[PDB]
C-alpha cells in the first residue's frame, strides 16, 4: 500500500516547457466544443451533449454546472477530471467562504480557487494535471458580470467571449465578428447558439445543446418566500423545450 | 545504478562496496596493540602549507580508556565519535563502570547499519553508509588491551595490529614481518613511526604525523608535537646503526 | 533539484529558461518613487482588460511586485507574502521592511531547490517597495532563490535588450515621470507586437503622494495608461 | 505491478504464476461432508527429519490451508487469513464462514496488485472447510481471483492431478466419502508426482469432516495415513 | 520503457495508456451483459460461462447485491469485480448511515465513478480493470441504469450492454427503441421482461442459451434478487413456446 | 475510585559480613486482615551472585524483581558474559525505579 | 530475460524467479563452513571462523539465544545480528508473558515471517545470512536450517557455506551412527568436527580457528573456543 | 511583595527594580538584578513566578539580539514590546503559562522619545509616563500622579524615584533589600551604581 | 515522505553530489581571507554581468554571525542564506545555555556538521556552498580562521582562498605570506589582501570588497576610497625595473 511517488510528475524540461501541462492542454483540444458570451445584464455558456449511443441519456450529465447560486461552469476534455473539480470547487466555497463570510463568494475568488486546485496538481508529487479547461460564469454585487477561463496550469484570464475545445480556433473568429459591449442577453444566446452550430455534426436541437445563463433573480427558483432581502438565484439553466423555441426563430 | 542496499550477483551490497573504495583514498592510519599499552597513529595529509596542521583532528579521544583514529570522508566520523561519546558516557551513567572496548565497537557498529531509504526496519536514518573506517583501541579489565578495525558494513574485526587508509596494503604486510606478542609500548611507538614513514607520499615529521595511545594506567592520551619529534630523532639514530 | 556535473541547478536553469518567454517586466527606482511596468503576452480583442490582473499584484500597502513566468505558480507566492506582511504586522505592530519580506520569498524558493523533489517554481518578480530604512527598494528574485537590489532592472523575455537600454538612460537624478517615461520607452522597442497599445499593458507606481507624508500606491486603470501613452508621444 | 500491460493483462501477476507452476503440487477434493487436504513434499537429502515440515496450515479451527509456490509467501498469507478470522469472530461471535473467509483472502491478495510499491503472491493456496451451512473447497491465484470447487490443484503436476479430479467427479455425481477421498489424496499426489520425480517424496494429509472430525480441521497421521500410503502404492505396481 | 505507457501520465497526444489498457481488461473474461427497463422494474442478463469442471458452478457469479435495492453487474477479472463491489457495499452501508435514507443507483455509480477518476490521475494506484453496471428501481427517479468505466466516466442509461459483442448488442436495442417510440419494456411482470432481455440476447449472438449460460438478476421496489437456475428454466420455455 | 496500590506486608533484612551478605524474609503474604499465603518467598537469587528483594506491594515488587532479572540477562548478552558486580547492579536498579518517578 | 529484474525485490522475472533473493542466497555461498548435528539428547554446532590476517580475530558465528537455544552464521554477519537479536525478544517475551521456553519450531516459524517481509517489501532487502538453529526443548533436541528466502527446514544435521556439500554428503552417510549418540555429549562433537573437516582444502583446524556450541538435556546452550577446543582437534 | 518600577522623563527611561531575592523564610540574595538588556537602547525589568522569570527574559533577550544581528539594525521599543506582549498572550492559553509581569524602558532613536511600556502576564501592554508591577503600584501611582511632571529632567526622575523607594520602606511589609536603578537615553543604559546609600 | 537518496557512492567511491558542488563553489566569486599578528581580514569579489546595481541594499558577501565572527563564502548565494541563518541562531542558543558567546572553532564545527548532514540525507543535495569563517574567541587575541567544505571537511588557516581562480590566489599566498613574519600591522594585512586579490579581478573598483576583525567584537568594513587607496599605492610601486 501507499505512495511511493512523493516527486513532481511535471517538470521543466531543458526548452522551459512543463511537458505535462502541454499534453494536458493537447487533451483539451480534442474535447468538444464549449463557449461563453457576456452580455451587459447577463452572461451565458454553452456546450454540446455529445451523446455515446442513443440508449444513453444525455440528460443525467451534467456538462453546465452550478457552482453557487450565482456562479455556474463548463469545460472541454476529460469529463471525469471536470465532475471532480466541480465538488471540490462547490465545497470550497463554504470551507474557504461561506462559512467565515456568511455570503457566497465572488466570481474572481472562487475561480481563484479553482486555480488553486488545478495548480497544485501541477506541482504536488505522484498526480498528472487536471485535463480540462474551465468556463466559469458569474455575477456579484460589486463586480457584476463576470467570465472567466481556467487551464490545466491553473493560469486564468477574464473574457467578454470565448470557446475552448475542438473548434475553439474558427469559433473565436466568429464571436469577436459579432461581440460589442452593448449586447442583451437574448442576443448573446442567439449568437451562442450561432457559434455552436459550426462546431455539431448530427442533430442540433435542445437535446444535445446544454445552456445556461448568469442572468437576474429568480424568486421562484428560491424555494421559499417571507425574506425580501434575496430574491433567488441568478443561474438557470435552460430546458430542452427553451432551447428548441429560440431555435424556430434561429 | 538502481538502488541503495542492493545486491550484487556475487553477494556484495554495492553501496557498502564502494564505501571501502573511499577507505582506500584516506590518509593511513595504523594501529599497534601490545601488553603495555595500544598505539594508534596517523598521517596527517595537509592539501597545502598554509593549513595549520595542528587543526587536523584524525585521532579523538571517546572515554578516558578509548581512543579512536580514522580514515576515509573524515566528515563523516563526528557522529559516529558523537554517538560512541554518548554510548561510553550512558554506560557509565547506567551501570557505574567503564564500557568494554568490544561492546563500545559493536555499538558503533550498530549505527553504521542505520543506513536505507526509508527501509523496513522499525527505522533507517540515513542514506548512505558512511565513508569512514574507524580503528578503535582500548583497555578493560575483563580482556585487556585491545584493537578493532570498524568497517562501515557494520562488521568489526579484532587486531594485535592493523592499518587503513592509502598506504595500508604495505603497511598490513610490514605489521605482519614485525608484530610479536612481546612488543613494549616503546617500540610499537618506533614501529608506527617507521611504518607511516614508508607509505606517506612526505617526509614524516612532527607536523604530518601524530602519535597516541592508551595505558590502562594514564588512559587514552594524545602526544604534542615535541615529545613526537624525540622518537623521529630517536628513529632514524636507531636505523642508522642497523 | 540535483547537481549537473558542471554545477548547475537543472531544474533552475531549465525554469530561468521558461521565464525568459514570458510578457516582459520592468523596474526603475527614482529619487521620488518607482516605476512598475509590464507587457502582456500575445493577447486578443476579446480579453477583458478592465478586471484583469495577470502581471502586477499589491503585496501590503508599502510593496507591490511584477511577476514575468507561470501566473499560477506567482498567486501561490504572493498569498504566502502577503500573510507573512501581516505576520510581522500583527508581531510588531509595524509594516514589514521590503528586504525581509523579499528574503521570506528568496527562502521558499531556495528550498524546492534542495529538498522535497518537487518542482522549482517557474516565477521571476521585481519588487517595489518603500520602508523608512533604506525609503524606496528595488529587488529581484527568481526560482534559484537569489535575490538582488536594482536602480533599474528587466525580467522575462527580451532581458538583454532591456538592460543594454536602461543603461544608456538611466541616471541617479531623475525623477518618477522621467522613470515612467524610460519605462515605456524601453518597453517600446524590446515588444514583439506591431506597436505599444494600452490593452497591452499594465502599469503601478509607489509615490511620496504629492503633499501629506505619506506613501501611495497607484496601480494604472486601463484610460490612465491609454493617457500616460500619449504625453511620451506613443499614442 | 500497479502497471497492465497493452492486452489489459498484468504483467508481474503473470510471472507470479509462474513461481507457482514451479512449486510442489498440492491438492484439495470436496466430499459429501468434508473437504481432504494432500500436499506432495520433495524429500531434498535423508537428513530431512520425516514428518517434521508441517506444510498443511489451519485457521481457526475449521480451515485447512495448503499452498504451492514461494512457501514463505503462502505462510504470510495464513498468517492473514487469522487475523481475519479472529477479527471476524470477535465482533459477530460466530466463527467464520468459509466463502466469507474466502473473500478475506481474495481482496488481500488482490490488493497486492493494485501498488508498483508491492509485489503479488507467489501462490495458489487452497483450502476450505466446514461451516454453518456445508463443506465448501476454494482455490486463490495470484492476482486475487479465487472460486468454489468440487477438485482443486496447482504446482508442478497440477495438469495430471487435474485430469484425476476429472475422472472422480464424472464417476461419483452421487458424492466422495470423507474416508475415500482420502485414499484417492494419496493416490492422485502418487499420480502428481510423475512429473517432479528427480527427487524422493513424502505425502501428507489432512481433512474436516462433519462425521470424521465433527467440522475441526485436524491431520491424517498412523493406521489411516498407512492405509492411504498404502492403497496408493497398490494401484501402480 | 516510456513511463507514459506504465504509470498514468499523459503521452503527447493527450492519452492515458494505462486507462486504456484497462478498458481493455474489461473484455478479458468474455461475458456479455445487457440491461433494460421494465414499466417498475430492471433487469440484468449476462452469460455464464463454467469451462472447467472441476469448478463449483454456484460460486461462479459476475452479479452482485450491493444493497437491498441495488444490484451490480461487472464486466472484467473477478478480483478487481470483488474489490469494485465491497467497496459499493460499504459505501451504500456509509451512506445510509450517514443520510438517513438508502443510497440511490446514480449517487453510488458517481461515488464510484469518482473513485476511478482518482487511480486515473494518481501514479501509485492502477485502475481497476473493470465496467460496472448499477441496477435498481429508485424511490425518487423509478427503474434505473447507471455504468460506470475505468476513465471515470458514468451516464445513465434507457438500456445498455456490455462486453466482446456490446455493440451488436446495443444496435440491436436501439433497433426496438427506435420502433417501440418508447424508453423501457411497456410490461407488468418482471418476468416478461427478463424474457425480452433474453430473446434479444439471443438474436444479437447469435446463440441458443440452457438455464446454466445464463445469468439474471431484477431490481424492484424495496428489492434485487438474483434468479436461480430453475428460474431461468421456466423463462426459457416461456420463449420457446412463442419464438 | 480505583486504587492502583495494595500493601501485602512481610519484613526484609540484610546484613553484611566480611566476605559474605545475608537478605532474609518472612515467607508471609497478607491483605488488609487476612492471609494469603504462609509461604510466598519474596527473596531471589538473581544470578551472578545478586540477591534481591523488594517488599510492600507484592505486584511492583514482582515486576520490579522480573524486570532486573531480565536486565541481568540482557547485561550478559550485551557485554560478553561479563559478571554483573553489585555496585553496578545497585546503579541499574536506580535507573528502574526512577524510570518510574511519577 | 536477467536484465531489469534484478532491480528491487519487488519484481519477479519472466521465469518466476526473485534475483535479488537468489543474489541474497549468493553471499551465503561464499561465506565461513558451518555445521548442525544432533542425536536425541543433544544437539551441536561446529562453526570453522574466518580471519582477516594473520594478526586478526577469527571473527564469531555463533551466537546464544537463550539458555535453550542458540544459532551460527553464514554471510553477512550484521544480518545475524538483527535476526539473532530479534530471537533472543521472542524468547524472552515467550518467557515474561507465558513462563513458557519458546519451541524450536516456532523460532523457525518467526525467522521465516520476517525474513518473508523483506522478500515483499520495497526499498527493503532481503537478509543476507543463512542459519543453523538448535535447541532443547518439551519435544527433545533440534535442528533447523534458515535460508534468507526465508525457507526454514528442520534436519537431523546439515551444514552451510562456502564448500557445505563435503560435510553434507559426508552427515548423509554418518546418519544411523550419530544419531545414536545419546547421553554422550564427547563422541557427537567429534561426530561434528569430523563432518567439518570433509570441507577443508584451506588447511588441520587449529585452536583459534574453531568454535563449538551444545545444547541438550541437562546441559544449557554453551560456547566453546580456543583451550576449550584443543582436546576436540 | 517584588518592586518593578518605571519612570519615563524627559530625555530617558528609568527603571528600579527590587534587590532581594526571598524563598520561604529566608532571604537567600540581598543583591539581584531584575534586569536584561534587550538592545543598546531597550532594557526589560521583570518580576513574578520563582523560575519563569528569568527564563522568560533570556528568551526574550536571546530573541532581540538575533533579529539584531541577522537585520543589522535595532528594533524600536515599541516594535519590542509588541512582541513581547504577543508572546505572553500566546503564554497566557497554552498548558503552562509564564507568570511574568514586565516593564520594558527603551529610548527609539528614530524619534527621539523615551518610552516606558507595562505589560503583564496576561499579554496586558499600555504605555505610561510611570508604571509598577504587583503591590508597589498601590503607593507609587498616587505619588507619581502628585509630583510627576512630563518635562522633568533626568535627575529630577532620579529625586521623584528616592520618593518612591522612600514611601515603599515606610509601607510595604517586606524587605525588599533597596532597588538597583537605571538609566536609558540617547547614549543607551547605564546604572547609578550608587542609589541604595545615597 | 520524500527520501530517495541523491548522495550515493560511485564505483570508484566518490560521492557525485558532494564533487559537483564544488564545481558550483569554483564557479563561484572568489572570496579569500588572512590572518596577522593582531587581526584576521576578509576579501571578496563582485562579478560584472550587469552594472545597474544598487549597493545599499544588495547582500554583503561578509556576514556577521554573533559580534565577534563573520562567515564569507563561494558558491550559491541562496545555499548560503540557510547556513548563516543557521549558524546565527545557534550562536544565540549558545550564549543562552552556556553564558558564554561561540568560539569560532565551535561556530565552524557546527556549520560544517550541517553541510555534512546533507551529504547523507534522503531528499535533500548537498550545499553548493565552502565557507571561510574568521573572529576572535571571547577574551583572547589570538586570531582564527577557518574553512569549511559542501562535505563537511573544516580546518584551521595561516591564509586561505575558496571559488574562481582560487588556484591562482593560493599560489601567491603560498610564496608570501610569511609563517615566521604573521603581518604584524592591520594595515599590512590589509595590503596582503588586495595584491592577491589583483591577479583575478580587473579594475579594485566596484568589485574588492574588505572587512577588518579586530579582538573584543571590533568588526569594520572599508570603504571605496580606502580600498582604492591600497590599489594605488601598489600598482605604481610594485611595477618597477
Amino acid at each position: 500500500m501507499t505512495d511511493r511517488y512523493s516527486f513532481s510528475l511535471t517538470t521543466f524540461s531543458p526548452s522551459g516547457k512543463l511537458g505535462q501541462i502541454d499534453y494536458a492542454l493537447t487533451a483539451v483540444k480534442q474535447g468538444v466544443t464549449s463557449l461563453g458570451i457576456k452580455a451587459t445584464n447577463g452572461v451565458v455558456i454553452a456546450t454540446e451533449k455529445k451523446s455515446s449511443s442513443p440508449l444513453a441519456m444525455s440528460e443525467t450529465l451534467s456538462k453546465v454546472s452550478l457552482l453557487t447560486p450565482d456562479i455556474g461552469a463548463v469545460y472541454s476534455g476529460m469529463g471525469p477530471d471536470y465532475r471532480v473539480l466541480v465538488d471540490k470547487s462547490r465545497k470550497v466555497a463554504h470551507t474557504s467562504y461561506k462559512r467565515i463570510y456568511g455570503e457566497y463568494p465572488p466570481t474572481k475568488l472562487l475561480v481563484s480557487e479553482v486555480a488553486k486546485i488545478m495548480q497544485e496538481a501541477t506541482q504536488s508529487g505522484g498526480v498528472r494535471p487536471f485535463g480540462v479547461s474551465l468556463l466559469i460564469a458569474g455575477h456579484d454585487e460589486f463586480n457584476g458580470f463576470s467570465l472567466y477561463q481556467v487551464d490545466p496550469s491553473g493560469s486564468y484570464f477574464p473574457w467578454k467571449a470565448t470557446a475552448i475545445g475542438k473548434g475553439s480556433v474558427a469559433a473565436k473568429t466568429f464571436l469577436e465578428k459579432r461581440w460589442n459591449d452593448e449586447l442583451e442577453l437574448e442576443d448573446a444566446i442567439h449568437i451562442a447558439l450561432l457559434t455552436l452550430k459550426e462546431s455539431v455534426e448530427g442533430e442540433f436541437n435542445g437535446d444535445t445543446i446544454e445552456l445556461a445563463i448568469i442572468g437576474d433573480e429568480n424568486p421562484d427558483l428560491l424555494g421559499y418566500t417571507g425574506i425580501p432581502t434575496d430574491k433567488g438565484p441568478r443561474f438557470r439553466k435552460l430546458t430542452s423545450q427553451e432551447i428548441n423555441d429560440r431555435l424556430e426563430a434561429l | 545504478d538502481r538502488g541503495v542496499s542492493t545486491f550484487s550477483p556475487e553477494g556484495r551490497l554495492f553501496q557498502v562496496e564502494y564505501s571501502l573504495e573511499a577507505i582506500k583514498l584516506g590518509s593511513t592510519a595504523i594501529g599497534i596493540a601490545t601488553k603495555e599499552g595500544v598505539v594508534l597513529g596517523v598521517e596527517k595529509r595537509a592539501t597545502s602549507p598554509l593549513l595549520e596542521s595542528d587543526s587536523i583532528e584524525k585521532i579523538v579521544e571517546i572515554d578516558r580508556h578509548i581512543g579512536c583514529a580514522m580514515s576515509g570522508l573524515t566528515a563523516d566520523a563526528r557522529s559516529m565519535i558523537e554517538h560512541a561519546r554518548t554510548a561510553a558516557v550512558t554506560h557509565n551513567l547506567y551501570y557505574d563502570e567503564d564500557i568494554n572496548v568490544e561492546s563500545l565497537t559493536q555499538s558503533v557498529c550498530d549505527l553504521a547499519l542505520r543506513f536505507g531509504e526509508g527501509a523496513s526496519g522499525e527505522e533507517r536514518l540515513m542514506s548512505r553508509p558512511f565513508g569512514v573506517a574507524l580503528l578503535i583501541a582500548g583497555h578493560d579489565a575483563d580482556d585487556g588491551y585491545q584493537l578493532f578495525h570498524a568497517e562501515p558494513s557494520g562488521t568489526f574485526y579484532r587486531y594485535n595490529a592493523k592499518a587503513i587508509g592509502s598506504g595500508s596494503e604495505g603497511a598490513q604486510a610490514e605489521l605482519l614481518n614485525e608484530w610479536h606478542s612481546s612488543l613494549t609500548l616503546k617500540e610499537a611507538e618506533l614501529l608506527v613511526l617507521k611504518i607511516l614513514k614508508q607509505v606517506m607520499e612526505e617526509k614524516l615529521d612532527e607536523n604530518n604525523a601524530q602519535l597516541s595511545c592508551i595505558t590502562k594506567q594514564d588512559g587514552f592520551k594524545i602526544y604534542d608535537n615535541e615529545k613526537t619529534a624525540e622518537l623521529i630523532k630517536e628513529l632514524k639514530e636507531k636505523e642508522a646503526a642497523e | 533539484t540535483i547537481f549537473s556535473p558542471e554545477g548547475r541547478l537543472y531544474q533552475v536553469e531549465y525554469a530561468l529558461e521558461s521565464i525568459s518567454h514570458a510578457g516582459t517586466a520592468i523596474g526603475i527606482m527614482a529619487s521620488d518613487g518607482i516605476v512598475l511596468a509590464a507587457e502582456r503576452k500575445v493577447t486578443s480583442t476579446l480579453l477583458e482588460q478592465d478586471t484583469s490582473t495577470e502581471k502586477l499584484y499589491k503585496l501590503n500597502d508599502k510593496i507591490a511586485v511584477a511577476v514575468a513566468g507561470l501566473t499560477a505558480d506567482a498567486e501561490i507566492l504572493i498569498n504566502t507574502a502577503r500573510i507573512h506582511a501581516q505576520n510581522y504586522l500583527k508581531t510588531y505592530n509595524e509594516d514589514i521592511p521590503v528586504e525581509i519580506l523579499v528574503r521570506r520569498l528568496s527562502d521558499i524558493k531556495q528550498g524546492y531547490t534542495q529538498h522535497g523533489g518537487l518542482r522549482p517554481f517557474g516565477v521571476s518578480f521585481i519588487y517595489a517597495g518603500y520602508d523608512d530604512r533604506y525609503g524606496y527598494q528595488l529587488y529581484t528574485s527568481n526560482p534559484s532563490g537569489n535575490y538582488t537590489g536594482w536602480k533599474a532592472i528587466s525580467v522575462g523575455a527580451n532581458t538583454s535588450a532591456a538592460q543594454t537600454l536602461l543603461q544608456m538612460d538611466y541616471k541617479d537624478d531623475m525623477k518618477v515621470d522621467d522613470a515612467i517615461e524610460l519605462a515605456l520607452k524601453t518597453l517600446s522597442k524590446t515588444t514583439d507586437s506591431s506597436a505599444l497599445t494600452y490593452d497591452r499593458l499594465e502599469f503601478a507606481t509607489i509615490r511620496k503622494g504629492a503633499n501629506d507624508g505619506e506613501v501611495y500606491q497607484k496601480i494604472f486603470k486601463p484610460q490612465e495608461i491609454k493617457d500616460i501613452l500619449v504625453k511620451t508621444g506613443i499614442t | 505491478n500497479s502497471v497492465f500491460s497493452p492486452d489489459g493483462r498484468n504483467f508481474q501477476v503473470e510471472y507470479a504464476v509462474k513461481a507457482v507452476e514451479n512449486g510442489t503440487t498440492s491438492i484439495g477434493i470436496k466430499c459429501n461432508d468434508g473437504v481432504v487436504f494432500a500436499v506432495e513434499k520433495l524429500i531434498t537429502s535423508k537428513l530431512l527429519v520425516p514428518q517434521k515440515n508441517v506444510k498443511i496450515q489451519v485457521v481457526d479451527r475449521h480451515i485447512g490451508c495448503v499452498y504451492s509456490g514461494l512457501i514463505p509467501d503462502g505462510r504470510h498469507l495464513v498468517n492473514r487469513g487469522r487475523e481475519e478470522a479472529a477479527s471476524f469472530k470477535k465482533l459477530y461471535k460466530t466463527p467464520i464462514p468459509i466463502p466469507a473467509f474466502a473473500d478475506r483472502l481474495g481482496q488481500y491478495v488482490q490488493a497486492h496488485t493494485l501498488y508498483n510499491s508491492v509485489r503479488p503472491f507467489g501462490v495458489s493456496t487452497i483450502f476450505g472447510g466446514v461451516d454453518k451451512n456445508g463443506a465448501h473447497l476454494y482455490m486463490l491465484e495470484p492476482s486475487g481471483s479465487y472460486w468454489g470447487y468440487k477438485g482443486a490443484a496447482t504446482g508442478k503436476g497440477r495438469q495430471s492431478a487435474k485430469a484425476e479430479l476429472e475422472k472422480l467427479v464424472d464417476h461419483h455425481p452421487e458424492g466422495l466419502s470423507a474416508r475415500e477421498a482420502v485414499k484417492q489424496a494419496a493416490k492422485i499426489i502418487y499420480l502428481a508426482h510423475e512429473d517432479n520425480k528427480e527427487k524422493d517424496f513424502e505425502l501428507e494429509i489432512s481433512w474436516c469432516s462433519l462425521s470424521e472430525t465433527n467440522g475441526l480441521h485436524k491431520f491424517v497421521k498412523g493406521d489411516l495415513l498407512q492405509e492411504a500410503i498404502d492403497f496408493a502404492q497398490k494401484e501402480i505396481n | 520503457a516510456g513511463y507514459d505507457r506504465h504509470i498514468t501520465i499523459f503521452s503527447p497526444e493527450g492519452r492515458l495508456y494505462q486507462v486504456e489498457y484497462a478498458f481493455k481488461a474489461t473484455n478479458q473474461t468474455n461475458i456479455n451483459s445487457l440491461a433494460v427497463r421494465g414499466k417498475d422494474c430492471t433487469v440484468v442478463i449476462s452469460q455464464k460461462k463454467v469451462p472447467d469442471k472441476l469448478l463449483d458452478p454456484t460460486t461462479v457469479s459476475y452479479i452482485f447485491c450491493i444493497s437491498r435495492t441495488i444490484g451490480m453487474v461487472v464486466n472484467g477479472p473477478i478480483p478487481d469485480a470483488r474489490n469494485a463491489a465491497l467497496r459499493a457495499k460499504a459505501e451504500a452501508a456509509e451512506f445510509r448511515y450517514k443520510y438517513g435514507y438508502d443510497m440511490p443507483c446514480d449517487v453510488l455509480a458517481k461515488r464510484m465513478a469518482n473513485l476511478s477518476q482518482i487511480y486515473t490521475q494518481r501514479a501509485y494506484m492502477r485502475p481497476l480493470g473493470v465496467i460496472l453496471t448499477f441496477v435498481s428501481v429508485d424511490e425518487e427517479l423509478g427503474p434505473s441504469i447507471y455504468k460506470t468505466d475505468p476513465a471515470g466516466y458514468y451516464v445513465g442509461y434507457k438500456a445498455t450492454a456490455t462486453g466482446p459483442k456490446q455493440q451488436e448488442i446495443t444496435t440491436n436495442l436501439e433497433n426496438h427503441f427506435k420502433k417501440s417510440k418508447i424508453d423501457h419494456i411497456n410490461e407488468e411482470s418482471w418476468e416478461k421482461v427478463v424474457e425480452f432481455a433474453i430473446t434479444h440476447m439471443i438474436d444479437a449472438l447469435g446463440t441458443e442459451f440452457s438455464k446454466n449460460d445464463l445469468e439474471v438478476g431484477v431490481a424492484t421496489k424495496d428489492k434485487f434478487f438474483t434468479l436461480s437456475a430453475e428460474n431461468i428454466e421456466e423463462r426459457l420455455v416461456a420463449i420457446a413456446e412463442q419464438d | 475510585q480505583f486504587n492502583p496500590y495494595g500493601d501485602n506486608g512481610g519484613t526484609i533484612l540484610g546484613i553484611a559480613g566480611e566476605d559474605f551478605a545475608v537478605l532474609a524474609g518472612d515467607t508471609r503474604n497478607i491483605t488488609d486482615y487476612s492471609i494469603n499465603s504462609r509461604y510466598e518467598p519474596k527473596v531471589f537469587d538473581c544470578g551472578d551472585n545478586i540477591v534481591m528483594s523488594a517488599n510492600g506491594f507484592a505486584a511492583d515488587g514482582d515486576a520490579l524483581v522480573k524486570r532486573f532479572k531480565n536486565s541481568v540477562k540482557w547485561y550478559h548478552f550485551d557485554h560478553n558474559d561479563k559478571k554483573l558486580s553489585i555496585n553496578s547492579a545497585a546503579r541499574n536498579i536506580q535507573h528502574l525505579l526512577y524510570g518510574k518517578r511519577f | 530475460f536477467r536484465n531489469n529484474y534484478d532491480g528491487d525485490t519487488v519484481t519477479f522475472s519472466p521465469t518466476g524467479r526473485l534475483f535479488q533473493v537468489e543474489y541474497a542466497l549468493e553471499a551465503i555461498k561464499q561465506g565461513s563452513v558451518t555445521v548442525g548435528l544432533r542425536s536425541n539428547t543433544h544437539a551441536v554446532l561446529v562453526a570453522l571462523k574466518r580471519n582477516a590476517d594473520e594478526l586478526s580475530s577469527y571473527q564469531k558465528k555463533i551466537i546464544k539465544c537463550d539458555e535453550h537455544m542458540g544459532l551460527s552464521l553464514a554471510g553477512l554477519a550484521p544480518d545475524a545480528r538483527v535476526l539473532s537479536n530479534y530471537l533472543r525478544q521472542q524468547c524472552n517475551y515467550s518467557s515474561l508473558v507465558f513462563n513458557r521456553k519458546l519451541a524450536v519450531e516456532r523460532a523457525g516459524h518467526l525467522l521465516c515471517d520476517k525474513a518473508q517481509k523483506n522478500t515483499q517489501s520495497y526499498g527493503g532487502r532481503p537478509y543476507g545470512v543463512g542459519l543453523l538453529i538448535i535447541g532443547y526443548d518439551k519435544s527433545g533436541a533440534h535442528l533447523l536450517e534458515f535460508q534468507p528466502s526465508g525457507n526454514v527446514t528442520e534436519l537431523y544435521g546439515t551444514a552451510i557455506g562456502a564448500r557445505s556439500q563435503g560435510a553434507k554428503t559426508y552427515l548423509e552417510r554418518t546418519l544411523d551412527t550419530f544419531i545414536k549418540i545419546d547421553g554422550n555429549p564427547d563422541e557427537l562433537i567429534k561426530a561434528g568436527v569430523e563432518a567439518i573437516s570433509q570441507s577443508l582444502r584451506d588447511e588441520s583446524l587449529t585452536v583459534d580457528n574453531l568454535s563449538i556450541a551444545i545444547v541438550g538435556k541437562d546441559t544449557p546452550f554453551t560456547i566453546y573456543d580456543g583451550e576449550a577446543v584443543a582436546k576436540y582437534i | 511583595m517584588d518592586i518593578i518600577l518605571g519612570i519615563r522623563v524627559q530625555d530617558s527611561v528609568i527603571l528600579a527594580s527590587s534587590k532581594a531575592v526571598t524563598r520561604g523564610i529566608s532571604v537567600l540574595k540581598d543583591s539581584d538584578d531584575k534586569t536584561r538588556q534587550l538592545s543598546p537602547h531597550t532594557l526589560m525589568s521583570f518580576a513574578g513566578e520563582a523560575g519563569d522569570t528569568v527564563q522568560f527574559a533570556e528568551y526574550i533577550q536571546a530573541n532581540i539580539q538575533l533579529y539584531s544581528i541577522r537585520e543589522d539594525y535595532e528594533l524600536s521599543p515599541q516594535a519590542v514590546s509588541s512582541f513581547v506582549r504577543q508572546e505572553l498572550a500566546k503564554s497566557i492559553r497554552s498548558r503552562r503559562p509564564y507568570q511574568v509581569n514586565v516593564l520594558i524602558g527603551g529610548y527609539d532613536k528614530k524619534k527621539n522619545k523615551p518610552e516606558l511600556y507595562q505589560i503583564d502576564y496576561l499579554g496586558t501592554k499600555v504605555e505610561l509616563p510611570y508604571g509598577a508591577h504587583g503591590y508597589s503600584g498601590f503607593y507609587t501611582f498616587s505619588l507619581l500622579d502628585h509630583h510627576y511632571r512630563p518635562d522633568m529632567t533626568t535627575e529630577e526622575g532620579l529625586d521623584l524615584l528616592k520618593l518612591c523607594v522612600q514611601e515603599l520602606e515606610k509601607r510595604m511589609p517586606m524587605d525588599f533589600k533597596g532597588v538597583i536603578v537605571k538609566i536609558v537615553d540617547k547614549d543607551g543604559i547605564r546604572q547609578v551604581d550608587d542609589f541604595q546609600a545615597q | 515522505g520524500y527520501d530517495r537518496a541523491l548522495s550515493i557512492f560511485s564505483p570508484d567511491g566518490h560521492i557525485f553530489q558532494v564533487e559537483y558542488a564544488l564545481e558550483a563553489v569554483k564557479r563561484g566569486t572568489c572570496a579569500v581571507g588572512v590572518k596577522g599578528k593582531n587581526c584576521v581580514v576578509l576579501g571578496c569579489e563582485r562579478r560584472s554581468t550587469l552594472k545597474l546595481q544598487d549597493t545599499r541594499i544588495t547582500p554583503s558577501k561578509v556576514s556577521k554571525i554573533d559580534s565577534h565572527v563573520v562567515l564569507s563564502f563561494s558558491g550559491l548565494n541562496a545555499d548560503s542564506r540557510i547556513l548563516i541563518e543557521k549558524a546565527r541562531v545557534e550562536a544565540q542558543s549558545h550564549r543562552l545555555t552556556l553564558e558564554d558567546p561561540v568560539t569560532v572553532e565551535y561556530l565552524t564545527r557546527y556549520v560544517a556538521g550541517v553541510q555534512q548532514r546533507y551529504t547523507q540525507s534522503g531528499g535533500v543535495r548537498p550545499f553548493g556552498v565552502s565557507t571561510l569563517i574568521a573572529g576572535f574567541d571571547p577574551r583572547d587575541d589570538e586570531p582564527k580562521l577557518y574553512q569549511t567544505e559542501p562535505s563537511g571537511i573544516y580546518s584551521s588557516w595561516s591564509a586561505q582562498t575558496i571559488g574562481r581562480n582560487s588556484k591562482t590566489v593560493r599560489e601567491f599566498l603560498e610564496k608570501n605570506y610569511d609563517r615566521k613574519e604573521p603581518p604584524a600591522t592591520v594595515e599590512e594585512c590589509v595590503k596582503l589582501t588586495v595584491r592577491s586579490l589583483l591577479e583575478v579581478v580587473q579594475t579594485g573598483a566596484k568589485n574588492i570588497e574588505i572587512t577588518v576583525v579586530k579582538p573584543d567584537s571590533d568588526i569594520v568594513a572599508l570603504s571605496s576610497e580606502e580600498i582604492n587607496q591600497y590599489v594605488t599605492q601598489i600598482e605604481q610601486e610594485k611595477q618597477e625595473q
